[PDB]
């Protein structure tokens, strides 16, 4: 099964800076990666699909890049509402799998 | 409108079973797959299995012990998850999600908090938290209410029926003698209280109880 | 007749492409390592299979997935050869006019 | 007619090969991981696609790239089958002479 | 030749717990892996074929998972009769090869 590694586990960023979350796959999965946000007590919410494609209703300061085995979630000018856990998920090979998750900290 | 509707909580005895539900709404395609995800407190997301309602076909995670059995009702647009022979290791929040068959989970349910224990369901006791008669105030004033002696998790605390959400803290529950307890705080301008009503609403899904408590000065 | 069967082959091929794309995903999901598990690229796989373009980026790994594959292959082969047979009958008829027979 | 349509198929195939090679690069660039992003090897890909040789060294990864691919496949299939249909009409006519009919 | 690594060599588990045996291939072999059990003085016995497929006569507490290069044999609720050596074997490329073997210990 595809292994998704999210390092580091915690990211400490100053208000207004640009942050980047990392997601490395154990094998080449093209651009079949998807990003989710989960705040405290909340349910996961789709931020980016297929590595870079934007989702309606999601702030434009969220972007994504990468292909193959190396993927990056970027938040431009981090603010307080971005404080949450961030997960990546692949859909290249069955079964679908999630990353360990990375927590944003301001 | 909310696309996936799940019950708030389900209390299960060790050894017993439970059948979680996931009523769906919105656009419906034959290409739609309903997924189920397990999340233990302080842990990450764990894919349990999937099902395509327009066929009844179901797949499961092979890397874990099979506790689940997926079924669906095409008429009521409801997906079902049969969890059988549960232990304390099965106590977690179970999400359901909809996939259009293109790999990603567009919409998620609120999640069902499944607690596995032999203890009994207990509704919460809600007490107000008004400042003492000697306490001074700035431009702001801090109120609250105490939710104590309930089981199991969770409880949802809102202020003025959700119309007031700015300046609200709801602390994680503490467990003592098979009973949970938490508090919730609210901060409004001191000039707006008590000329304007402040009331906390406490919902406890496991006992199907929802109560209100207005915060009046002592 | 030849023109009709050609059009009949095309509409059947499209149906097979659609159904085959749907059946592939249904068959492949559940088998670890399978890549033919989403409808959009499954449809792309169906076209690849019917034409035999041989890119080799997507292929079934299950019994029923491979069975679906075979149906698409033969449907594509039959269709693309029925069109050839129809074009041949067309030219043969036109040749039997430019010679006055 | 059969000889004309064959020659017409060849010149059209060449046009599709050229245009398809140009359109592929235009469609593939912008998508991370794409290898069909330079004209020389795109033209080589076009020939591979039209013939269905199936080397599988190059293939589109985008929607419009795959749409371009399909056009080249069908153009190649139609062309190489029109030539077959033309060769058949040629042999059929010659057989109708060696039998005196 | 395909190299199959079984780590660790020995597994110590408490009665009733769930144990997992690991088998890593030196290259991608799909799901062409097979599991065998060998008790003391006994002959090898097929437990799982093709990574996850069950065998008739084998207790249902035995399951298998994995694909590519990473494979896992799981025993649910380990009991005394499960005490044996466990081997994995690939059939993806010639010649067939076995893993070094992992011993279960209660
Ligand atoms: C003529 C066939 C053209 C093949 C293009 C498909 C590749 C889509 C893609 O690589 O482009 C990528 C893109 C995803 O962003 O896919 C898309 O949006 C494109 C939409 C694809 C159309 C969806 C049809 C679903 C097929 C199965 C239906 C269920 C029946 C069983
Ligand atoms: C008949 C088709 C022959 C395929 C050979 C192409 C491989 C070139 C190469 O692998 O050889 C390598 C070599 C690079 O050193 O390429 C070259 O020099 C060869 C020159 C190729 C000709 C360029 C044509 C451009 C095609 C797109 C035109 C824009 C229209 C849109
Ligand atoms: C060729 C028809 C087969 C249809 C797909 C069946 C799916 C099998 C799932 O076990
Ligand atoms: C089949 C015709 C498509 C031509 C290529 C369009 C390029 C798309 C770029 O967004
Ligand atoms: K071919
Ligand atoms: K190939």
């Amino acid at each position: 099964d595809i292994l998704l590694t999210q390092s580091p586990a915690i990211l400490s960023v100053s208000p207004g800076e640009r942050v980047s979350f990392s997601c490395r796959a154990s094998q080449s999965i093209g651009t079949d990666i998807h990003w989710y946000q989960q705040r405290t007590n909340g349910s996961p919410r789709l931020l980016i699909k297929y590595a870079s494609e934007s989702i309606s209703g999601i702030p434009s300061r969220f972007s994504g890049s990468g292909s193959g085995t190396d993927f990056t979630l970027s938040i431009n000018s981090v603010e307080s509402e971005d404080i949450a856990n961030y997960y990546c998920q692949q859909s290249n090979r069955w079964p679908f799998t999630f990353g360990s998750g990375t927590k944003l900290e301001i | 409108q909310v696309q996936l509707q799940q019950p708030g909580a389900e209390l299960v005895k060790p050894g017993a079973s439970v059948k979680l539900s996931c009523k769906a709404s919105g656009y419906t395609f034959t290409s739609d797959w309903i997924h189920w995800v397990k999340q233990r407190p302080g842990h990450g997301l764990e894919w349990i299995g999937e099902i395509i309602p327009s066929y009844g076909r179901a797949n499961y995670n092979e890397k874990i012990q099979k506790k689940a059995t997926l079924t669906a009702d095409k008429s009521s647009s409801t997906a079902f998850m049969q969890l059988s022979s549960l232990t304390s290791e099965d106590s977690a929040v179970y999400y359901c999600a909809r996939e259009r068959g293109d790999g990603y989970f567009a919409v998620w349910g609120a999640g069902t908090t499944v607690t596995v224990s032999s203890a009994k369901t207990t509704p919460p006791s809600v007490y107000p938290l008004a400042p003492g008669s000697a306490a001074q105030t700035n431009s702001m004033v801090t109120l609250g209410c105490l939710v104590k002696g309930y089981f199991p998790e969770p409880v949802t605390v809102t202020w003025n029926s959700g119309s007031l959400s700015s300046g609200v803290h709801t602390f994680p529950a503490v467990l003592q003698s098979d009973l949970y307890t938490l508090s919730s705080s609210v901060t409004v301008p001191s000039s707006s209280w008590p000329s304007e009503t402040v009331t906390c609403n406490v919902a406890h899904p496991a006992s199907s109880t929802k109560v209100d408590k207005k915060i009046v000065p002592r | 007749l030849h023109w009709r069967a050609a059009g009949a082959a095309t509409v059947l091929l499209v149906i097979v492409l659609l159904a085959g794309s749907y059946l592939a995903v249904l068959a492949e999901r559940g088998a670890p390592g399978a890549q033919l598990i989403t409808y959009p690229r499954a449809l792309w796989w169906s076209v690849e299979t019917a034409t035999g373009v041989g890119y080799g980026d997507l292929y079934p790994v299950t019994l029923w997935g491979r069975l679906v594959a075979v149906v698409v292959m033969v449907a594509g082969i039959t269709s693309f050869g029925l069109v050839t047979a129809a074009l041949a009958t067309w030219f043969v008829g036109r040749e039997q006019e430019r010679r006055g027979h």
